[PDB]
């Protein structure tokens, strides 16, 4: 009933961050901010209207179903994780992180096969690795013999480097021993602003 | 100056019940509704339910019903939560709530203006698992005069945390130890990489070293090329 | 032309001034007498925005009820603000009068005669009056007793339904008794009877007009969630004393999906320890009196309150009780609205 998008903003201070929610149902729409390691507190209610001692920086809008957050000059102080609300029901949130600018840098990328040693046990974990990219937004899809895969994958993202501003994503696509060896080529495939066009790494089961 | 007040952190096993307190001040205290909220990393904030102090008037969120209870103190202005059947999916931060418009005559109860500082409750096993090291090998490519990726997938372990490093902490350059993710069935599982010259494989030792403090782990695993 | 205001009202009534009778007292020193000659003149071509969930008749008769029942229901002991109150509290003679409320010079009542009206919004068939009808200060929790019935169909009422923190009022347009009874020679205990056959058809009639509320979902009742025995039980003054019924039975989902048909009896009970509706605190009154105490009631109304939560099922629950006693005012104050006349 109620999405919001995106998940995750990483934005330098000075810049905008730009949030929606689009409901299914018109009625009081409200937005929260929550610091780390301090409890929510009400930013906006009945769609544009701000709390009190908010700054003017925040400002609340609509478009048909479509709520927009707008938080303009970004500081140290605005920077948390955001959710809208109307009654009971709650966004999934939108996480705005402090992003230190750099230039373009296309992530190297690596394909893991599963160990010997796992598929022993009766699971194979498929490992690619995405290294030392910039901006942090980047796309990862698993294909096994030029099937897309969807629910089997799990990724991890570190935190931005303190000397080289750049991030690194690790994508895990897990798999039943008996699924692995049913078939062949494992493919994963990265799409980057860095990238001219979409990178794809792979493997063929059985061959080194 | 309105204020709500609640009880400390608590850590609590499966099956377990728990109690927790929210005390109000600075306002007529039988004129709001109180509201409990539950938020948990990376899920959606979550209403459990409000009560009126006016007879004690309660609703549950319907997917809590038979769990909660919902209950408060006149004289002492205070609100108390109860969860019972406790799960790890209970494991969340506790909020008690006010909204911001309430008079004598009426009330909006959904702009939460207060809040309470919030109350931490961890349900989760004694038990603990030590993890799964495989080798992330640096496979038969990448050139022969650059750079090439390896390290070890950590699977399967049970409570956080676990640290990695790599040649008993001679070698930082290039690692990249990613945060862990929590699988389906419950327990965490993370990678550590390096990047390293693709010319040093045939010449320079690469271990990593896996420390699980919980189940009083350390595991040394060495990840070299594979022989084919 | 005139606008939409607010105004100090004044009461009229039939109260007898030789009666000992508690709400007749009452009515005689705080109302006037009633006109034998009403005058009503139905407004053509006007159309007018009405809002019983914002109307402040509401919150004046609510003062005149708890200054009535304070002034004449006093306690043995009363526990309030940690401190402790010794009084005398002889039985008192107890049944509600029907109470009128008037605007003075300057200002008329708007009423909406449009017969399908919910409560908020434009009606088409707008009279004006001096005085609302004959309404007695009934105080009830979950069922409402002796009221006006709606002239078409059952209506259901709420400033917002979406809103589950919002109270629903069910109004019948088929008015179903409530017989309750304290037999003579545990002295505490009775019950109600209700016609089972006319009950769960009307109830039947209930979920339908829901259903068109809720987009033909599966309409489920429950009993309340907790609270005190005020609001998890039907909570009324019956010839002073004061009851509290189990309405368990009253909501049985499977007499209107074979059994039901019959008689239902409500266990009750009468208290001499209650929480006061005027939010203050315990009142301690007095055992029952002897002999058999009875009142039969027409139902009238229902007071309900929707389960919400971030859940994603097939089924709407609902549960009795509501609000609070203003909203009693309320059901029968929703076709009115106090203008001034320029
Ligand atoms: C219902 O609530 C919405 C906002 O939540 C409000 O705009 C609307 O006017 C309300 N409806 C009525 C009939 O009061
Ligand atoms: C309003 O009055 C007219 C005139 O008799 C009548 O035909 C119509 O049904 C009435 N409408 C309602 C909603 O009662
Ligand atoms: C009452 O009727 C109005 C039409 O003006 C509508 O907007 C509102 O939703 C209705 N309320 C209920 C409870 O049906
Ligand atoms: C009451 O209204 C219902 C529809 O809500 C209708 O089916 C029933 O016949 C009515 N009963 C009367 C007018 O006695
Ligand atoms: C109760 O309802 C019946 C018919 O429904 C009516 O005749 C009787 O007068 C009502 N009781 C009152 C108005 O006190
Ligand atoms: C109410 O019930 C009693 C039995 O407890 C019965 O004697 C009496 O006749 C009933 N009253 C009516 C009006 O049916
Ligand atoms: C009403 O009676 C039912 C039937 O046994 C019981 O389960 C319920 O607890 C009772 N409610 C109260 C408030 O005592
Ligand atoms: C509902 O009615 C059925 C059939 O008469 C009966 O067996 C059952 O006990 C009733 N339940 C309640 C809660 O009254
Ligand atoms: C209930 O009322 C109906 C009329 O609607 C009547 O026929 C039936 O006999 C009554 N049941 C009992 C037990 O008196
Ligand atoms: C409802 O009215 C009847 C007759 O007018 C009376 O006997 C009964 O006690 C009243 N009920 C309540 C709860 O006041």
């Amino acid at each position: 009933v109620l999405t919001q998008s995106p998940g995750t903003l990483s934005l330098s201070p000075g810049e905008t961050a730009i949030i929606s929610c689009r409901t299914s149902q018109y009625g009081s729409l409200a937005w929260y901010q929550q610091r780390p390691g301090q409890a929510p507190r009400l930013v906006i209610y009945s769609g544009s209207t701000r709390a009190a001692g908010i700054p003017d920086r925040f400002s609340g809008s609509r478009w048909g179903p479509d709520y927009t957050l707008t938080i303009s000059n970004l500081e140290s102080g605005d920077f948390g994780v955001y959710y809208c609300q109307q009654y009971e029901f709650f966004g999934q949130g939108t996480k705005v992180q402090v992003d230190i600018k750099r230039t373009v840098a296309a992530p190297s990328v690596f394909i893991f096969p599963p160990s010997d040693e796992q598929l022993k046990s009766g699971t194979a974990s498929v490992v690619c690795l995405l290294n030392n990219f910039y901006p942090r937004e980047a796309k990862v899809q698993w294909k096994v013999d030029n099937a897309l895969q969807s629910g089997n994958s799990q990724e991890s993202v570190t935190e931005q480097d303190s000397k080289d501003s750049t991030y690194s994503l690790s994508s895990t696509l897990t798999l039943s021993k008996a699924d692995y060896e049913k078939h062949k080529v494992y493919a994963c495939e990265v799409t980057h602003q860095g990238l001219s066009s979409p990178v794809t790494k792979s493997f063929n089961r059985g061959e080194c | 100056q309105v204020r709500l007040s609640q009880s400390g952190g608590q850590m609590k096993k499966p099956g377990d019940s728990m109690r927790i307190s929210c005390r109000a001040s600075g306002y007529e205290f039988i004129n709001c509704p109180i509201n409990w909220i539950r938020l948990a990393p990376g899920k959606r904030p979550e209403w459990m339910g409000w009560m009126k102090p006016r007879g004690g008037a309660v609703s549950y969120a319907r997917q809590l019903q038979g769990r909660v209870t919902m209950t408060r103190d006149m004289y002492s202005e205070t609100a108390f939560l109860e969860l019972r059947s406790l799960t790890s999916d209970d494991t969340a931060v506790y909020f008690c709530t006010r909204g911001k418009y309430c008079t004598a005559r009426d009330y909006y109860n959904w702009d939460f203006e207060h809040w309470g500082q919030g109350t931490p409750v961890t349900v989760s096993s004694a038990s603990t698992k030590g993890p799964s090291v495989f080798p992330l090998a640096p496979s038969s490519k990448s050139t022969s005069g650059g750079t090439a990726a390896l390290g070890c997938l950590v699977k399967d372990y049970f409570p956080e945390p676990v640290t990695v490093s790599w040649n008993s902490g001679a070698l930082t350059s290039g690692v990249h130890t990613f945060p862990a993710v929590l699988q389906s069935s419950g327990l965490y599982s993370l990678s550590s990489v390096v990047t390293v010259p693709s010319s040093s494989l045939g010449t320079q030792t690469y271990i990593c070293n896996v420390n699980h403090k919980p189940s009083n782990t350390k595991v040394d695993k060495k990840v070299e090329p594979k022989s084919c | 032309v005139w606008k939409d205001a607010d105004t100090t009202l004044f009461c009229a009534s039939d109260a007898k001034a030789h009666e000992t009778e508690v709400h007749n007292v009452w009515a005689t020193h705080a109302c006037v007498p009633t006109d034998p000659n009403p005058q009503e003149i139905h407004l053509e071509n006007v159309t007018e925005n009405f809002n019983m969930w914002k109307n402040n008749m509401v919150e004046q008769m609510q003062e005149d009820v708890i200054s009535l029942w304070d002034q004449s229901l006093q306690p043995c002991v009363k526990l309030t603000g940690g401190s402790v109150i010794k009084q005398a509290c002889p039985k008192i003679s107890f049944d509600p009068i029907p109470i009128h409320y008037c605007t003075p010079a300057g200002y008329v009542i708007l009423k909406c005669n449009d017969k399908n009206f919910n409560g908020t919004g434009p009606c088409k068939n707008v009279s004006s009056v001096q005085c609302t009808h004959g309404i007695k200060p009934v105080v009830s929790t979950q069922l409402l007793l002796n009221g006006s019935l709606a002239e078409e169909e059952i209506i259901i009422r709420s400033e917002n339904l979406t809103n589950n923190a919002k109270t629903i009022i069910v109004h019948l347009n088929k008015s179903v008794e409530i017989n309750c009874t304290r037999p003579s020679n545990d002295i505490r205990k009775a019950y109600c009877e209700i016609n089972g056959t006319k009950w769960n058809k009307v109830l039947k009639q209930v979920t339908e007009k829901l259903k068109e509320h809720f987009n033909n979902k599966t309409i489920i009742f429950q009993p309340p969630s907790g609270g005190d025995l005020e609001i998890t039980m039907h909570h009324f003054n019956c010839r002073g004393e004061f009851f509290y019924c189990n309405t368990t039975q009253l909501f049985n989902n499977t007499c209107i999906g074979k059994g039901c048909n019959g008689t239902i009896t409500l266990p009750c009970k009468i208290k001499q320890i209650i929480n006061m509706w005027q939010g203050t605190g315990q009142a301690m009154y007095a055992p029952p009196i002897d002999g058999k105490i009875n009142c039969v009631s027409n139902i009238t109304g229902i007071l309900l309150t929707r389960d919400g939560g971030a859940n994603n099922t097939s089924n709407e629950t609902f549960r009795p009780g509501g609000g609070n006693i203003k909203d009693n005012w309320r059901s029968e104050l929703y076709k009115y609205k106090v203008v001034q006349i320029e």
